[PDB]
């Protein structure tokens, strides 16, 4: 990182060196460059400015004055050719910030109600709903981690903890999303598979494994890159957290194809009436598997002003933040047994009103 | 790339380099004024 | 509390531990209810209550034969193996009526029936002899023809196949008259010598569990 | 129902010995076992206690730390390891079975003890150390307690044992009001808070010996002095 | 044979006419001027856990503190409901148990079901363990109910359309009761123990003299199977719960139905019925996962016991009327008061 | 057989019967007789209730 302090120091150093050279069209200082001695004078763009395109050059005319004014004329488009509109990049970032803030807000609100329903009703207490509760909690924690990391980074060990929780509770959600797909996979491809035994491994795998490579991240950051709040990439250190998450996305996609593939076979070995059923099954089953993640999982780090970056962030910040909303509705409120309990609970309360 | 992690690594870089950028814009503004 | 009551509570805790152990040991089994009538080989499918236990693919099945109030006892059972005799046609309508009664049974709305049609060898022999015609008992048979593209046979008589498919269709469309998809009739054939019956029951129970899971997930 | 006890013998002071009680005739695993000794000429004294499953174990402060009580349910045996024997540890030792659940009779069966010779607490007292009686008469034996043995659950924890000469104690009344099995209906018990009485109507032969009253509200289990009945 | 059928029809018509004239008024219009109960709000004071399958039968002991519970897991459990303790855990030989009973003395418990055998278990014996004392074989159908008369006399009802009286010491049928056309589903011994009533699947109830062995009366008011029968504490009436989704109170001195208990929203059958100590509250356990507290004199639902996640199978009362017990298919026994 | 059926019907017919009004009054009277001793109808004090 270069800063406003080192940058200013270099400029003054260049200016002082400029004066000494002058002490030895005439050269003059234009607050950036030292122009050298009826010709178009061309000079390389200043090499001590980090944000300047050093491949270009600045052009003058010998000095030529700007017509209609009393200011010297000079061309600097080449040096500033490869800059980016800071005000526009800030605007795009703010737009993305609002996209996920709304989405995680509704997703958090819905899943809080979903977890309580699966806990308050002992009728709905099976290995399936226990796995759902763990997933619903990982969604809520990931939403809360983003809020906490947002309120600390953008507003020391105090901020190193918020970033550490964010990278952990984010990894847990991507891994409990994987457990949902793995559970339904074995629930469809394993004959009478043991359910209580697997509940132990899923819970340790869903919450523990995320900590394994997040704890590795903290050790490396503290031993090699202990600077700032760790919120800035420090080279290839980011892949220790991201690569495991990107593995979760690919594997969940692989399982999603298998389930939809089998669901297609059954409807064929039982015609628009058959395609509508397969479409409905695929759509309800996508939010659980995070299928939308596969589109941009391989996207490298691209320019913030590029078109690929803009599509990625707007697409992902909308479908990542709203995934919790869909999962809470399709798999808690749209479950038949859940609705029966609400109706039975409502009927019992209705009987109480019958007093 | 995990978009959420990338957006933190990008927003940090933009806010971190904000100091240099604002300084240079004013200086580039004065160069043309000269 | 008193020392006597402390010892009593300790005894109750030991009893609770024993009950938990017994339940944990007994939770894994799958139950099945055997229904049928005489001259149907009902009790000659696998080799008070004539309960029997048999294992396939490391899965234990407990089949219960009783000898219709009491059916409520088998309300949370995996499946009902309803055996029928398709060799004698005079009582074939009685078997169809019994199948209708069991299929529409209020306590069995979610229990899939593994329907069995026994003594198909006798049925084929009767068809070949020609002494008795199913049309004499079911006139619609005379206006029935086997499906062209859905007759996988090992090389049997077309007449035998047509009659078998007619009886199977009568049973199946009694099953599907009103099922709502919550339970499925699984028809099969047995000749008192086909030892591949436990495999059929196991596959159908796996399918029933699969359908229950999919219904829980709304995939079906 | 048999509880045969082995051990005893001559022991030098400061040594150690192991007492055993083999049970045969009941579901040992469901019964809690007790040890009760008797000095050469004094009354009875509780020693130890082990509950079913070995979950709870208790000892007597007089012998706590040096005594150990264990049980082998598969072998149906009860063990009392003795350490640092004192001159006060010479006595006849008995093992007792007691199952605990609603409406049960603890201390139901005692056994023939073994003799050992070496070369605070709720207190119940018996004022009468000897009470001559005659056949056919009615005899009332009372024995009070330090505190009220009545409990919130409504049980008055008082037990009665009769020890005929050259014989083991046998239970007569449990919880101060309930008759035992095999005991003639002539015996009875009654009373109120801290005032406990045992009545015998139409006294007959084979009913001569020392009567001991015991409490079970809280450990240790303390015996009375012992009321001896003579002809 | 035709003459016999004509005589039978004439006798049935005579019975109907004679019992139709005795109906000067109706219990419903005789109890329209009384103080209605109100709301029988009963809370679950105890919940008994340990049964890991549907609870089918449960019977209180004579002391109103011990009770037996028989569930489809194949285990008879004796509960001390005061301290929710497990006094005994009795493993049954057959898990398809549909009835259980507690001897009045408390020394024995009876259980029966689909095996057509009423097993007797001695509780209060030396060796400190419950053991099988006597098994009562001879019934052709499944056992629906059973009740001790004393330490050596037990009446059972079977699905073979008969009821039997057994001497346990000899283990022999002293009397056989015949006349029911359908399966007999419940029996209730009279408070005096001289008589008992039984309801069957033929939608009829019959009163039987234990000593004589004949049918003193027969009742028919239902249009579906009668699943539960309970004697009124007075002993001069009874109540029957059927698949008709209604209960019906019959008398014995009048020989005809007196009351019917139904609700428009109630379409489920009546699994069980019992009476409070006063007999003023006919408590019924239905298949809709709750129990209704019918005013036996007004036939109105003055209360609901809604705490069971599945069908209520058994429903009994203590001998002192201090608590009620309900066992459901959710595998939990509950004490309400 | 029909003979046994007719015999049983005759036995059931040739019995004493009483008016249903009095029959129901018996149950009402007994309900009032045991009305004041059923805690399930009037809750007993919490101290007296075992549960
Ligand atoms: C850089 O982007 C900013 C906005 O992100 C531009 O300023 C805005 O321009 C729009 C019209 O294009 C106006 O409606 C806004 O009012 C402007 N914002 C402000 C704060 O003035 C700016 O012109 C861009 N600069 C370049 C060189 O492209």
């Amino acid at each position: 990182v270069m800063t406003k302090e080192e940058q200013i120091f270099l400029l003054h150093r260049a200016q002082a060196q400029c004066e000494k050279r002058l002490k030895e069209c005439l050269p003059e200082w234009d607050h950036i460059l030292c122009w050298p001695l009826g010709e178009v004078v061309a000079v390389p763009c200043p090499d001590y400015i980090y944000d300047f395109n050093h491949k270009g050059h600045a052009y003058r005319r010998c000095w030529e004055l700007v017509p209609g004014h009393n200011r010297t004329w000079a061309n600097y488009s080449e040096c500033v050719k490869f800059l980016t509109n800071e005000t526009r990049e800030r605007e795009v970032f703010d737009r993305l910030g609002m996209i996920y803030t709304v989405g995680y807000s509704v997703s958090l609100a819905s899943l809080t109600v979903a977890v309580l329903i699966l806990a308050y009703f002992r009728r709905l207490h099976c290995t399936r709903n226990y796995i759902h509760m763990h997933l619903f909690l990982s969604f809520m924690l990931r939403a809360v981690s983003i809020f906490v990391k947002d309120a600390v980074l953008y507003s020391y060990a105090g901020c190193r903890v918020a970033v550490t929780f964010f990278l952990y509770f984010l990894a847990t959600n991507y891994y409990w999303i994987l457990v949902e797909g793995l559970y339904l996979h074995s629930l469809i491809f394993m004959a009478f598979f043991s359910e209580k035994k697997y509940l132990w491994g899923f819970t340790v795998f869903g919450w523990g494994l995320p900590a394994v490579f997040v704890a590795v991240w903290v050790s490396v950051r503290a031993t090699l890159a202990n600077t700032g709040c760790w919120d800035l990439s420090s080279g290839n250190k980011k892949w220790i957290i991201q690569v495991p998450i990107l593995a979760s996305i690919v594997l969940n996609f692989i399982l999603f194809i298998n389930i939809v593939r089998v669901l297609a076979t059954k409807l064929r070995e039982t015609t628009r009436q058959q395609y509508r059923k397969l479409l409905k099954s695929t759509l309800v089953l996508m939010p659980l598997f995070g299928v939308h993640y596969i589109v941009f999982m391989a996207t490298p780090y691209t320019e913030v002003s590029g078109t690929l970056w803009q599509v990625q962030m707007h697409y992902e910040m909308l479908f990542n933040s709203f995934q919790g909303f869909f999962v809470a509705i399709i798999y808690c409120f749209c479950n038949g047994e859940v609705q029966a309990e609400i109706k039975k609970s409502w009927s019992r309360w209705t009987l109480a009103l019958d007093f | 790339s995990v978009s959420e992690i990338q957006l933190m690594h990008n927003l940090g870089k933009h806010l971190n380099s904000m100091e240099r950028v604002e300084w240079l814009r004013k200086k580039l503004q004065d160069v043309h004024n000269f | 509390v008193s020392a006597e009551d402390k010892a009593a509570a300790e005894r109750s805790k030991m009893i609770d531990k024993n009950l938990r152990e017994d339940g944990e040991k007994a939770r894994r089994t799958l139950r099945l209810l055997l229904l049928g009538a005489d001259n149907s080989g009902k009790s000659t499918i696998v080799k008070g209550i004539f309960e029997t236990k048999f294992q396939v693919d490391k899965v234990n099945f407990h089949m219960f034969d009783v000898g219709r109030k009491w059916i409520q006892c088998f309300n949370d059972v995996t499946a009902i193996i309803f055996v029928v005799d398709s060799s004698d046609y005079n009582r074939l309508q009685e078997a169809l009526n019994d199948f209708k009664s069991i299929w529409n049974n209020r306590w069995l709305r979610t229990i899939s029936v593994i329907l069995f049609l026994n003594k198909q060898d006798l049925l084929a022999e009767k068809v070949l002899a020609g002494k008795s015609k199913i049309e004499d008992y079911f006139p619609e048979f005379a206006r029935y023809t086997t499906p062209e593209d859905a007759t996988p046979e090992p090389g049997e008589d077309p007449r035998v196949t047509r009659a078998k498919y007619f009886i199977r269709k009568e049973f199946v469309d009694i099953s599907t008259a009103s099922g709502d998809g919550r339970h499925i009739c699984y028809p099969h054939f047995t000749c008192a010598v086909d030892t591949e019956n436990a495999r059929r029951i196991f596959n159908d129970c796996k399918d029933i569990i699969l359908q229950m899971n999919l219904r829980e997930y709304n995939l079906v | 129902v048999q509880l045969v006890e082995s051990g005893g013998g001559l022991v030098q002071p400061g040594g150690s010995r192991k007492l055993s009680c083999s049970a045969s005739g009941f579901a040992f695993s469901s019964f809690g076992m007790h040890w009760v000794r008797q000095a050469p000429e004094k009354g009875l004294e509780w020693v130890a206690y082990i509950s079913s499953g070995s979950g709870t174990i208790y000892y007597a402060d007089t012998v706590k730390g040096r005594f150990t009580i264990s049980r082998d349910d598969p072998k149906n045996t009860l063990f009392l390891q003795m350490t640092s024997l004192r001159s006060e540890d010479t006595a006849m030792y008995y093992c007792v079975r007691s199952i605990y659940y609603y409406g049960s009779s603890p201390f139901d069966f005692w056994g023939q003890g073994t003799t050992l010779t070496v070369s605070s607490d709720i207190v119940m007292t018996q004022a009468t150390s000897s009470v001559p009686v005659t056949p056919g008469e009615s005899v009332s034996i009372s024995c009070r307690s330090s505190k009220s043995l009545l409990h919130s659950n409504g049980n008055t924890y008082l037990y009665w044992f009769l020890q005929r000469p050259g014989q083991s104690p046998q239970l007569l009344i449990y919880r101060m009001s309930n008759l035992a099995s095999g005991v003639p209906d002539r015996f009875s018990g009654s009373g109120s808070g801290t005032a406990f009485t045992l009545t015998i109507s139409r006294l007959e032969a084979e009913d001569v010996g020392v009567y001991y009253c015991m409490q079970h509200l809280e450990y240790p289990l303390t015996f009375g002095a012992g009321t001896k009945l003579e002809l | 044979l035709d003459q016999l059928r004509q005589e039978a029809e004439q006798l049935k018509n005579q019975i109907r006419d004679a019992r139709k004239a005795c109906a000067d008024a109706t219990l419903s219009q005789i109890t329209n001027n009384i103080d209605p109960v109100g709301r029988i709000q009963m809370r679950t004071r105890r919940t008994l856990r340990g049964h890991l399958a549907k609870i089918y039968a449960m019977h209180w002991g004579t002391d109103s503190r011990l009770l037996v519970s028989a569930s489809q897991d194949g285990k008879l459990i004796i509960w001390d409901s005061y301290t929710t303790n497990k006094v005994h855990a009795i493993p049954l030989r057959s898990s398809w148990v549909m009835t259980c009973a507690y001897a009045p003395s408390g020394n024995y418990v009876a259980c029966g079901g689909l095996d057509n055998i009423c097993s007797i278990y001695n509780l209060k014996t030396r060796e400190g363990n419950v053991r099988v004392s006597r098994e009562l074989a001879g019934h052709t159908g499944y056992l629906s109910c059973c009740r001790f008369l004393d330490d050596n006399q037990i009446v059972t009802s079977s699905g073979d359309t008969t009821c039997a009286l057994w001497d346990i010491e000899t283990g022999q049928q002293t009397t056989t009761f015949t006349g029911h056309t359908g399966d007999v589903m419940s029996l209730s011994l009279a408070p005096d123990t001289r008589l008992f009533v039984s309801g069957a699947c033929d939608a009829s109830a019959k009163l039987w003299d234990v000593r004589e062995g004949m049918c003193r009366q027969t009742f028919t008011g239902h249009e579906s199977d009668i699943n539960a029968i309970c004697f009124f504490p007075n002993g001069n009436a009874f109540a029957t719960g059927s698949d008709d989704a209604t209960c019906r109170l019959f008398d014995l001195r009048a020989d005809q139905e007196l009351m019917t208990y139904s609700h428009d929203n109630i379409i489920c059958g009546i699994t069980s019925v019992s009476f409070s100590k006063s007999g003023r509250l006919l408590l019924a356990g239905y298949d809709d996962f709750n129990c209704n507290v019918w005013d036996a004199l007004k036939a109105d639902r003055a209360g609901v016991l809604a705490g069971h996640d599945n069908r209520v199978s058994c429903l009994g009362v203590t001998d002192d009327g201090m608590a009620v017990a309900t066992g459901s298919w959710d595998s939990f026994l509950k004490i309400w008061n | 057989q029909a003979r046994k059926l007719v015999e049983q019907l005759k036995m059931e017919a040739n019995i004493d019967r009483i008016k249903v009004s009095k029959a129901a009054a018996d149950l009402m009277a007994y309900c009032e007789a045991h009305a004041k001793e059923d805690p399930l109808l009037t809750p007993v004090p919490a101290s007296e209730n075992p549960f």
